[PDB]
């Protein structure tokens, strides 16, 4: 995360960390949505120009977490994998497209002060809050500038922008599966997610009942903090109806 | 199940059940033009 | 500069 500060002890409760085993390195951020699901970023697992297609046996989520590079004892729980899901119709060949996967956690894992599930949007959650000028959080252990890493977890605010400014900012082709979010240069604010970043969550919190939501899902973006670029996010709720039959099915 | 969660979702222990705020969520509720 | 976590894990 990019001009962001240090988050606060349990700020982000269902904060996951996608850690490699061999090496033992930091992949990706992740949310966790129930006692035995993960939300993250497809591309955080298979992303085939990078030759990145990572199995099962080859990641542990750990769960609890604020500090990047420590075994926080007694506080974080590391969990293993049973299947990961990534949608069928993710495009990794152009823009991201339905950049989101599941993954069911082998056992279930038992909340703490550190560890809740965060709550999936619901049509009216979604029409309210995705409204441009409304502000967002993401949090992550990625990279704090383009070209070191944090030793604490991050969070930035940020603002959804308008559709128009956001296909104006690229080339690429946003579609209506992604939204973006950032400063204008003309606005004296910074801040975006960085490499390391994606898979984490963006979330709001309702002012109805005050319950932390998950928007969205740190996809990519051009470059890090850059003037007059966004970062796009996978918008959840347009794939929810894909998220809850892979839920009550397996 | 999902409709709504896991029921008890979105509700920080440290922070929304002992109703203690963290020090920068109120500039997300005042962007959605005051969330009070 | 990530510190070893508990074997229990690797398997
Ligand atoms: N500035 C940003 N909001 C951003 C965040 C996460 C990213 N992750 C990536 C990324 N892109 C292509 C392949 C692998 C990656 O981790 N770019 C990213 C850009
Ligand atoms: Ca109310
Ligand atoms: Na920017
Ligand atoms: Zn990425
Ligand atoms: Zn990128
Ligand atoms: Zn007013």
């Amino acid at each position: 995360i990019v001009e962001g500060s240090d988050a606060e002890i349990g700020m982000s409760p269902w904060q996951v960390m996608l850690f490699r085993k061999s090496p033992q390195e930091l992949l990706c951020g992740a949310s966790l949505i129930s006692d035995r699901w993960v939300l993250t970023a497809a591309h955080c697992l298979l992303y085939p120009p990078w030759d990145k297609n990572f199995t099962e046996n080859d990641l542990l989520v750990r769960i609890g977490k604020h500090s990047r590079t420590r075994y926080e004892r007694n506080i974080e729980k590391i969990s293993m994998l049973e299947k990961i899901y990534i949608h069928p119709r993710y495009n990794w060949r152009e823009n991201l497209d339905r950049d989101i996967a599941l993954m069911k956690l082998k056992k279930p894992v038992a909340f703490s002060d550190y560890i809740h599930p965060v709550c999936l949007p619901d049509r009216e959650t979604a029409a309210s809050l995705l409204q441009a000028g409304y502000k967002g959080r993401v949090t992550g252990w990625g990279n704090l500038k383009e070209t070191g890493q944090p030793s604490v977890l991050q969070v930035v605010n940020l603002p959804i922008v308008e559709r128009p400014v956001c296909k104006d900012s690229t080339r690429i082709r946003i579609t209506d599966n992604m939204f973006c979010a950032g400063y204008k240069p003309d606005e004296g604010k910074r801040g975006d997610a960085c490499e390391g970043d994606s898979g984490g969550p963006f979330v709001m919190k309702s002012p109805f009942n005050n319950r932390w939501y998950q928007m969205g899902i740190v996809s990519w973006g051009e470059g890090c903090d850059r003037d007059g670029k966004y970062g796009f996010y996978t918008h959840v709720f347009r794939l929810k109806k894909w998220i809850q039959k892979v839920i009550d099915q397996f | 199940t999902f409709g709504s969660g896991e029921a008890d979702c979105g509700l920080r222990p440290l922070f929304e059940k002992k109703s203690l705020e963290d020090k920068t969520e109120r500039e997300l509720l005042e962007s959605y033009i005051d969330g009070r | 500069d990530f510190e070893e976590i508990p074997e229990e894990y690797l398997q």
